[PDB]
């Protein structure tokens, strides 16, 4: 069992699991499994690394995939790689024929979300499903697709503000940070070491969600008392990007619920 | 002596009494106070840009009512 998305398991054991004792904290924390499990059943543990956060994302993207999104299945997206590359040949320094590889990876992401949203069973998207979160070379080149998507967006961001277009208010933010003021400083300094030595920053889960067109809906356990308990990445997206719930502890790892 | 507003990306908004002298160390000082964020995962943002910890307040002219942005590392 190679998986990297734990066999799920019923989500009030996995806290009573997790969380004894009396303690401030604790009681915080059960206090939000019971509100997760008010909706959701049972839970799905997501390896603990540095890819976390597109685990989780991609993992629930992936295995409630009914029918491919057109982003997806728009065939210019193959030949992005080319055309970033030949424009900006700083991409170059993109941590794992730059040029072949990133395109093996959307074309693995592609394939795979076509099979999957192929499938009648849910117990046939499932072990699908299961059986491409091994650990194995196919998962982490997926996330190196995502993150090829990341960088996309922010270049299109960064674009349309310089010439003083709409741009979502999170890219703004994301830009002014010392160490990401432009596309290749957020590629050197973030993107590279995303799933490496860090995950993502919370503005960087906007980045997630605007590159997969997936709105993220976040039980944040540990703001249990406050108005962001739940936190859904971006504050306001358009109406028809499907949406995956997940649950975190903190803002280094996440979970999978499941049923509703 | 005078206030101002620190949003987040969520879109929750943090007061804070301030005063023009006010290092920005110090103003990171007073948002973990309130809000139990460590000042050394902080970021704050104003008119675009990133503020710089031995500046002061009256060093990027922050007036009243100002209205700055936290944009946070990961521990």
């Amino acid at each position: 069992p190679r998986l990297s998305v734990a066999p799920e398991m019923d989500i009030m054991d996995y806290c009573k699991k997790e969380w004894r004792g009396n303690t401030q904290k604790a009681t915080c924390m059960k206090m939000g499994y019971e509100e997760v499990s008010q909706k959701f059943t049972s839970i799905r543990r997501v390896r603990g690394d540095n890819y976390s956060a597109l685990r989780a994302t991609l993992f629930q993207a992936m295995s409630q995939a009914v029918g491919l999104p057109p982003w997806l299945q728009d065939p210019e997206l193959m030949l992005l790689p080319e055309k970033l590359i030949s424009k900006y040949n700083w991409i170059k320094q993109w941590k794992l024929d730059l040029v072949d590889k990133i395109k093996e990876s959307l074309t693995l992401l592609r394939k795979k979300w076509a099979g999957l949203a192929e499938m009648r069973t849910a117990e046939a998207r499932q072990i699908a499903c299961d059986e491409l979160f091994t650990n194995e070379a196919e998962e982490y080149s997926l996330y190196e697709a995502v993150k090829f998507l990341m960088l996309n967006r922010a270049i299109e961001l960064y674009n349309d503000k310089e010439k003083g277009k709409e741009v979502p208010f999170f890219s703004v933010l994301l830009f002014a940070r010392d160490t990401s003021n432009d596309p290749g400083q957020l590629l050197r300094n973030h993107l590279n070491q995303v799933g490496h030595t860090g995950g993502l920053e919370q503005v960087e889960m906007f980045l997630l969600a605007y590159a997969v067109r997936h709105t993220i809906q976040v039980y944040r356990l540990s703001k249990y008392n406050t108005e962001e308990f739940i936190t859904v990445y971006p504050t306001d997206p358009p109406k028809d990007w499907p949406v995956v719930t997940l649950i975190a502890e903190d803002d280094r790892h996440y979970n999978i619920p499941v049923r509703v | 002596g005078m206030q101002i507003f620190v949003k987040t990306l969520t879109g929750k908004t943090i007061t804070l009494e301030v005063e023009p002298s006010d290092t920005i160390e110090n103003v990171k000082a007073k948002i973990q106070d309130k809000e139990g964020i460590p000042p050394d995962q902080q970021r704050l943002i104003f008119a675009g840009k990133q503020l710089e910890d031995g500046r002061t307040l009256s060093d990027y002219n922050i007036q009243k009512e100002s209205t700055l942005h936290l944009v946070l590392r990961l521990r």
